[PDB]
């Protein structure tokens, strides 16, 4: 895509975006807060692919380490979803609260997430149910009675 | 060309399928209806297995 995201941008992200390590509020930055930060990111990700389901993200293949350099895959329409929900994740390690208006951009990102990976599996017939006459099952199409399986 | 040598039957054979094909269809709704209406399964008939 567009710049590629890496596992270290998003963390970054989170960090700032509640002015814990910025340029832009006082100072500085931690380097085991980044790999804490990515290894709950890594879990996250992890349980995600049950309720929200997958979205694509690249796991670790073999044991080794996620590293913050690596490649996560994500398009970019995803990083507000993810890294909200990561900073909601991380922000007891702190001892802080998240305040009402990162709260509710925390559930907007999130249903533009979900928004785009709806899918309303709309039902069948069942397999007793009659086809009329109406369709000709005898010359056209074959086997009167909906197949209902497959 | 007739009796033993056979070249009235080929003759014979293609006469039955030019009367078989145009009625076809007709036919199939005839034996569904009487099975339809007297064979005592026979208004399953379709389905039977199904579940």
């Amino acid at each position: 895509m567009a710049t590629v995201l890496t596992k270290g941008e998003i963390v970054l992200f989170a960090l700032r975006k509640f002015a814990i390590a910025s340029n832009a509020s006082l100072t500085d930055v931690e380097p085991q807060s980044i790999e804490d930060g990515v290894n709950d990111l890594e879990d996250m990700m992890s349980e995600w692919m049950i309720n929200p389901g997958d979205i694509g993200y690249a796991f670790a293949t073999g044991d080794e380490q996620p590293l913050p350099d690596d490649e996560s895959g994500l398009p970019r329409k995803y990083k507000h979803a993810v890294g909200y929900q990561l900073l909601l994740r991380m922000l007891s390690d702190y001892s802080l609260e998240p305040t009402p208006q990162v709260l509710s951009n925390a559930q907007r990102s999130y249903d533009a997430l979900m928004t785009d990976t709806l899918v309303v599996p709309s039902m069948r017939r069942r397999g007793d149910f009659p086809v009329g006459q109406g369709n000709k099952y005898d010359v056209f199409t074959s086997d009167r009675y909906y197949p209902g399986d497959l | 060309m007739a009796e033993t040598l056979e070249k009235k039957h080929e003759r014979i054979m293609l006469r039955f399928d030019r009367a078989y094909s145009p009625q076809k269809e007709v036919r199939e709704k005839c034996i569904e209806a009487t099975r339809f209406a007297r064979v005592p399964g026979g208004q399953w008939e379709g389905a039977t297995a199904a579940g």
